[PDB]
């Protein structure tokens, strides 16, 4: 019955269990989880920049949970090779948090749905 | 930093063409933007075309598709070819330098060359 | 060990024009970080390209916008494993130039004083030697004829920028040059 309410709920789960942050702090944005814009990528993907701050993991994290810090080391940092991004001599982190968004918000009808 | 000095402006009948040229006397020359710039009479003085540090081209609708702007950075010239010249494009035509990546201005000008298409 | 960081053509770009970051570094990276932090912070990661002992990097900017304005640092990527990164190269800042009106700029072995004046109420006024990739930075105070100013103790060609508060990274029209001889 609830069509955008679930869809909204599925891009704030695929969130979580992408980047590795928390429920809590992804459900904070509550005027980016709204039915107008919970499925805007460029706005998800600069307020996952804005509020986490990936660059902070350049140097490696601190081990703190719900950190960004594992995902950026996997898909950025410390990676043999950036999905997407492959044999690229030029690769911006806000562009491969962008495209993993993109791949949420894709997803995220299909999910809630089954 | 820099001296401009323009040439081989003159009398031209409508339908022909007209190269000038601009001699540069200063250190760093391959790093400047270079630009030819116009003013006819009773009228501002306005962009015609520039030829980026890296070689890129620009130029004003106006002389679009019929000049062409290049650059030697071994003699440290400009050149700017203007064919399919019509009587609008009678003006006194002067060559600047800008300091990219220092300045936001073209700082460097030359005293200019006059041309005129006739008729 | 700590890479080398510059700007070419130089680091204050106007809108929608270009300019390539260059890192660089005696040691053999594989690969160099290209941090920014700005209003829009990012890392930007580069292969190191090697040539006759030196490992290089570059960063074209194609459209200067002000989401890449900033203080950018390059480090060297050291291994995976143990993961580990160089020290940071020095600070370079690539500023976006020609936004707001021209500030005025007036002046062997004496101390020469080079002045940054405007009627516009900049917050900050940048000094800057050209082909000399750091710039100096000083308030704007304000004076009885309607203009505020910033005076530069300096103890080559010279102009002069004026800012905001709100957008550090966004400076106005440089001044006319003026060479101190
Ligand atoms: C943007 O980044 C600012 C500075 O970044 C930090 O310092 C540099 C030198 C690197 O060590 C980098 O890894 C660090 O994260 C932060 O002060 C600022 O808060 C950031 N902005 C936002 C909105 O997060
Ligand atoms: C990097 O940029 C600089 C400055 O434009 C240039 O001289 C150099 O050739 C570039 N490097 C490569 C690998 O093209």
């Amino acid at each position: 019955a609830a069509r955008i309410p679930a869809a909204i709920d599925a891009v704030i789960k695929g969130i979580v269990t992408k980047f590795g942050v928390s429920t809590e702090s992804v459900q904070g944005l509550k005027s980016l989880f709204t039915a107008n814009t919970y499925n805007d990528v460029t706005k998800i993907a600069r307020a996952i920049n804005e509020q986490y701050n990936p660059s902070s993991c350049l140097t490696g994290g601190s081990g703190a949970d719900n950190s960004i810090c594992p995902w950026a080391m996997e898909n950025f940092f410390a990676a043999r090779k950036i999905p997407g991004f492959i044999q690229r001599e030029a690769v911006s982190m806000n562009d491969v948090i962008e495209k993993t968004v993109k791949t949420i918000v894709s997803d995220a009808p299909k999910t809630a749905e089954t | 930093q820099r001296q401009l000095v323009e040439s081989g402006g003159g009398l031209v009948q409508p339908g022909g063409s007209l190269r000038l040229s601009c001699a540069a006397s200063g250190r760093s020359f391959s790093d400047y933007t270079m630009g030819w710039f116009r003013q006819a009479p009773g009228k501002e003085r306005e962009f015609v075309a520039a030829i980026s540090w890296s070689g890129g081209s620009t130029y004003a609708d106006s002389v679009k598709g019929r000049f062409i702007i290049s650059r030697d950075n071994v003699k440290n010239t400009v050149y700017l070819q203007m064919n399919s010249l019509e009587p609008e494009d009678t003006a006194v035509y002067y060559c600047a330098a800008e300091r990219t990546g220092w300045s936001s201005e073209y700082d460097y000008w030359g005293k200019g060359t006059p041309v005129t298409v006739s008729s | 060990r700590k890479p080398s960081l510059l700007a070419h053509p130089g680091p204050l770009v106007k809108s929608e024009e270009t300019v390539i970051l260059q890192c660089w570094s005696d040691v053999m990276f594989e690969h160099f970080l290209l941090h920014r932090e700005g209003m829009f912070n990012d890392t930007l990661r580069l292969i190191g390209e090697h040539h006759d002992g030196v490992s290089k990097a570059n960063f074209s900017i194609s459209r200067m916008t002000q989401d890449l304005a900033g203080t950018y640092r390059c480090y060297g990527s050291v291994t995976h494993s143990p993961y580990q990164v160089s020290a940071p190269s020095d600070p370079l800042d690539i500023v976006i130039i020609g936004l707001y009106e021209k500030p005025s700029l007036s002046a062997a072995g004496e101390n020469v004083t080079l002045s940054c004046s405007s009627r516009s109420s900049y917050d900050m006024y940048h000094l800057s030697r050209e082909g000399e990739a750091h710039e100096r930075r000083l308030p704007a105070g304000p004076k009885v004829n309607g203009t505020f100013q910033a005076d530069f103790p300096l103890g080559g060609t010279y102009r002069c920028f004026g800012s905001f508060h709100d957008s550090p990274y966004e400076w106005s029209k440089s001044s006319d040059p003026l060479l101190v001889s």
